[PDB]
């Protein structure tokens, strides 16, 4: 199935995923296209950050959902 | 966790975890004030200033400002675009919406003026007038995130009691923060 990942600049990354895919698997798929290491990524859905060990289906993320990518912060 | 070293810069993971702890504490001790208050995820706070208005309006819908009296936003200066610029500094914006006609965003920066550009962007997106607010200034190169977190907790205590928003007398404790996150 298809999901979309929206960047802070508004760019859309299109991923091909399964409901059984872990969040970590999704971050790897983002790395495959953008080159961003998974340890720098955060993924947000419905206002909540997604934990690397859960699956898409755990968060009720279904076909054509949009996730938001925000890279890690420090200061 | 996440655990935090003695001189380690705070990441968004440390700020968010303490904000979750605080959010749960407040809903237990003062559920009425907790319903009126948003402790905004630092990542969502950056989305609020996104150059993409579709991204910002999503972040606005998660914050739900229209029903809040107070918004606490950790302000990072990380880049929106550059993967290699993940931030240098944390500051705190408290938006007081109680008077829906003159909302004010109080900016507490432990290096005065550092994040003022970004603070003004956030306040504009939240329909607030920016006002620099006093906080004790940092004495080392690593504790700005602790000023943000302990400043938030002290302000919450002051808002519960009726007021004084001067944080010049703020006492911070990295030790107590490391204990909160580690437990």
């Amino acid at each position: 199935m298809q999901i979309f990942v929206k960047t802070l600049t508004g760019k859309t990354i299109t991923l091909e995923v399964e409901p059984s895919d872990t969040i970590e698997n999704v971050k790897a798929k983002i790395q495959d296209k953008e080159g961003i290491p998974p340890d720098q990524q955060r993924l947000i859905f419905a206002g909540k950050q997604l934990e690397d060990g859960r699956t898409l289906s755990d968060y009720n993320i279904q076909k054509e959902s949009t996730l938001h990518l925000v890279l890690r912060l420090r200061g | 966790g996440p655990v935090l070293g003695p001189t380690q810069w705070l990441g968004d993971e440390h700020i968010q975890r303490d904000y979750e702890l605080l959010a749960q504490e407040l809903q237990q001790n003062n559920p009425d004030l907790a319903a009126r208050t948003r402790f905004v995820d630092p990542l969502i706070a950056q989305m609020l200033r996104s150059p993409s208005k579709e991204v910002a309006e999503r972040a606005l819908g998660w914050v739900r400002p229209g029903t809040a009296d107070f918004l606490f936003l950790p302000v990072s200066d990380a880049s929106d675009t550059d993967r290699h610029q993940r931030g240098s500094h944390w500051s705190l914006l408290l938006v007081d919406r109680r008077d829906r006609g003159r909302r004010v965003a109080y900016h507490y920066d432990s290096t005065q003026g550092y994040n003022d550009g970004l603070a003004a962007e956030l306040a504009g997106r939240l329909d607030a007038n920016l006002q620099q607010a006093p906080i004790r200034q940092q004495q080392n190169s690593y504790d700005c995130g602790v000023f943000v977190l302990d400043g938030t907790r002290e302000l919450v205590r002051r808002l519960a009691a009726r007021p004084d928003l001067n944080l010049n007398n703020l006492v911070i404790s990295r030790q107590e923060l490391r204990d909160r996150l580690g437990a």
